């Protein structure tokens, strides 16, 4: 469904928990999507977090509140990127322990 | 007195996000969230009386600015 259709404030907040779980973990959702500098090609990209937008249509309050959770998804993508890059043998015994 | 008394519950449905320093469809900060705006459909005595609820939301959010703007640059143990 729109979220524009969608006027009542209860069916709003549960519909953005319900795509914000997924969002946490680093995955896109219906109404949260990747920004579009977000290159999974690069390794700089991949290593600082993906850049999420909120659909326009979202309750100004929920908007805000959205922004400040979307952090976490962001820096738990970066980590997990950070791991299948840094763990090898090239750099050495204080990295690996670390991605430990 | 209902039909004889005007004002815009609903109040109280949009009041805990402005509590919590947060924009609100019918509050919004403004300057740097230094003033806050009451807006029009809230007759004298309401706003005479948000007014004091509205302390505590504006004071937090200072606290609140200073707390995530000093909390990893400041180098003196104390601060």
């Amino acid at each position: 469904p729109l979220l524009s259709q969608i006027s009542n404030l209860n069916i709003q907040q549960a519909l953005i928990i319900r795509e914000l779980l997924f969002t946490l973990l680093g995955h896109e959702g219906h109404y949260i999507q990747y920004s579009k500098r977000y290159d999974p090609t690069s390794q700089i990209s991949r290593i600082e977090g993906p850049d999420y937008k909120i659909a326009k249509n979202l309750d100004i309050s929920l908007k805000v509140i959205t922004k400040k959770l979307v952090k976490f998804g962001k820096f738990y993508s970066g980590l997990k990127s950070f791991i299948q890059v840094f763990d090898n043998n090239k750099f050495g015994k204080i990295v690996q322990k670390f991605c430990s | 007195i209902e039909p004889y008394y005007d004002t815009l519950q609903t109040i109280l449905t949009y009041l805990p996000y402005t509590m919590l320093g947060s924009d609100s469809k019918i509050f919004t900060f403004s300057n740097n969230y230094t003033r806050l705006e009451i807006p029009k459909d809230i007759n004298n005595s309401f706003s005479s009386l948000l007014r004091e609820v509205f302390e505590f939301a504006i004071l937090y959010k200072q606290l609140a600015i200073v707390v995530d703007r000093y909390k990893g640059t400041l180098v003196s143990a104390i601060k």
